[PDB]
């Protein structure tokens, strides 16, 4: 019934595996976890828990192959198994979804004219459970109910960063609309810049990746105009993932108040970014520090 | 709204191929078949024999020999993406960061303290004709 | 590069079941048979024959079950074999696409504010080659390449009538921009009224499905302001595949001639619809007759 | 643009169940299970032993007994799919017009004369609270 904040967040599998591996405190990665410690302790603090989180990411060619390519996909089901990408099942717990509100939004997007591939059975890879590690650590279970809202930014074209604006705010309309008094969160996940292909792999684009963040908060509108060819020249082939951050945008007012901000530079082949956005209206005070820039070239 | 005027601009991109239906068309085999590496039966039978497994996968002779000497940069020429592949080099227990450097030339060591320093800077690879 | 004619016509599995079973030329098959005649005798002579054609129906539970539900989908894929629906794969040439003209078209929707969901592999089932068998009759291989179209109207909400014709109009640009001469074509299939379950089963609505035909000529747009409430309620709730008939008629321009018309009671549980419509511009001269209505009930 | 409003307009029309999202949620278990008999051998399993088949399916015992009893209107009244269970008649060897005229409570005979004089009238079948 109500999306109180919007979330951003990285979703690469090189987190999940310091995890796994236990070295989620050493020299390389211990600045990047420090640096999600203030989401950590701030989403635990009573009223700040959601009931249901909404995860935007792309799915990494693990629930879907080449035969079946949704543009926007909305998993409707009770439970998502962590997908195997190789390494075997993803030991975390199992994703346990919100049916009522998914298919709610769902219907609701098609009648607002989105054209909407709805997914009843779907495994959730890194993209969808990376940041459920990074931001709710190591539970038995996860603390929330979450919603897979799975964007295609694999196969070209991918939607544009004014179709996602849009769709955000269409799901803010879907679950203002839901009965229950939900606190739900939108979280935008993916990014920032970074290449993986090619002999231009490696590139990080700072400039860009602060100015987006900066753009985001203050003028999403303009940002959204943004062509494909900018991300991909600027920030990288696959820096694209962006575009995401705009559906989570989308679902906040115009108005917004950023908590809490943190970027470094790198983790494994990508500039990192994480992010705390309430609607000014509501928000909360923000974190101290408000914003942090780690990395050996910050 | 011109479809052919967007796609070819991604042509004046360094070092930089983007996943075009074209592209798709191309590796279609190739993707479908690092796919398969996703059940941990076809990851080991794989293993086991390489050679006797890509050939249940028609793939081109260049795409196969792409696959067997692990060459990425290769592979991604004959249509191959890198989220797909990607299960084939985490079946050989490698990282995206090993998988990426590999494909630019520098050691994985360079590639590393490279990005430690901050990572490839844009300048002078954003556009062929124009330079910068 | 060129939608030359919209054509309509009914893909229930009864006419295919004729077809087989030798039966398409009793009491009840032929009058049905014998309407379709004057399609098949056009649509072969020199010129009408189209090289490709967009053929939009709606999956019925065949290539999609419950676990993934795709809006608005378009193969991709240079075959299709026909669906397997309980009693054992249709006995028809396989459907082969045109995989250059169906990527340009899915790349151009998406461009154009369509969330497609793009199909590299599915089977079609009697939506998509009854209307080849009812048109092409039993070639020992269609004479034309096909893209199926699917849309979804099994499960609530299917797209509004608003959205179905203002994606017509994106094909009928998307095909256009296609720098091959071709000849396409755009047909929408289903309908028109019937109920297929419950003790309203067998409602057919003549004067419903005679005003659609005519508004759909005539004043397309308002008839895309038709909601979903009405077909049901009107044309029985089967009824509402004729939804996907505004899709064939967006693809043409404002004055279109109507080359014939046929409309039938009954056929199974149906009343059954078929058309060719023309850009006034380009259109050939009517058949003769133009308009046939067949039925005891007629 | 209010999806309870759209939904409510539904329960107005007599003798149909539109198939919304509360329907699919119920019926899911037994419209997979009819998507299953699109596969022969599946059939010649389910026509084996019907009971044991349908044992696999965790269906509600409602919902197993319609399946069993072939009452088509108790299986949509458990959220099974008009479409999605054609494959079960179909596995039968009946026709649409079966399964449809099987639900009016009418004789295949008399079923099959009605559509023959022009089909059910809509005239009183329209609205429950407008009665027409
Ligand atoms: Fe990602
Ligand atoms: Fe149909």
């Amino acid at each position: 019934a109500r999306v109180t904040t919007g979330i951003t967040s990285s979703h690469i599998p090189a987190l999940g595996a310091a995890i796994q591996t236990g070295t989620s405190d050493n020299d390389y990665w211990g600045p990047v976890f420090k640096g999600y410690q203030p989401i950590r302790d701030w989403i635990k603090q009573p009223g700040n828990m959601p009931d249901v989180v909404i995860l935007v990411y792309n799915d990494h060619a693990s629930a879907f192959d080449m035969n079946i390519i949704p543009t926007f996909a909305i998993g409707c089901a009770e439970t998502f198994k962590p997908a195997d990408e190789g390494w075997g099942p993803r030991p975390v717990p199992d994703v346990k979804g919100h049916p009522d509100l998914a298919w709610h939004i769902a219907q609701s997007l098609i009648l607002d004219e989105f054209d909407m591939t709805i997914m009843n059975q779907m495994d959730v890879d890194h993209g969808c459970t990376v940041p459920l590690s990074m931001i709710f650590g190591e539970p038995e279970e996860w603390p929330c109910k979450v919603i897979p809202f799975p964007v295609n930014v694999v196969t070209y074209p991918p939607p544009s960063g004014k179709r996602c604006f849009a769709l955000g705010d269409s799901i803010r309309a879907a679950v203002e609309s839901f009965p229950e008094d939900l606190n739900v969160h939108v979280w935008g996940t993916g990014g920032m810049s970074h290449q993986l292909q090619g002999p231009r792999a490696g590139l990080i684009n700072k400039e860009f990746d602060l100015n987006f963040i900066d753009k985001l908060i203050s003028d999403p509108e303009e940002l959204s105009k943004m062509p494909h060819i900018q991300y991909l020249r600027e920030s990288g082939s696959e820096g694209v993932e962006l575009v995401m951050w705009l559906i989570m945008r989308g679902a906040l007012p115009e108005k917004v108040r950023d908590l809490y901000t943190f970027y470094h530079i790198p983790a494994s082949n990508t500039a990192l970014g994480a992010m705390i956005l309430q609607p000014e209206e509501t928000a909360g005070t923000p974190l101290e520090p408000r914003k942090v820039m780690s990395g050996h070239s910050l | 709204i011109d479809v052919h005027a967007y796609l070819a601009e991604f042509d004046d991109i360094p070092g930089t191929r983007v996943f075009t239906a074209q592209r798709a068309r191309k590796g279609y085999n190739l993707n479908q078949f690092a796919m398969s590496l996703m059940k941990a039966e076809n990851r080991e039978r794989f293993k086991a024999d390489e050679s006797a497994y890509l050939d249940e996968w028609n793939l081109t002779p260049a795409a196969k020999a792409a696959v067997l000497a692990r060459d990425y940069n290769a592979m991604i020429d004959e249509g191959g993406n890198v989220y797909f592949l990607s299960k084939l080099f985490s079946t050989d227990g490698k990282s995206f960061q090993f998988a990426a450097g590999s494909m630019t030339g520098m050691t994985q060591e360079e590639y590393a303290q490279m990005m430690i320093d901050g990572g490839r800077s844009p300048a002078g690879v954003r556009s062929i004709k124009g330079g910068y």
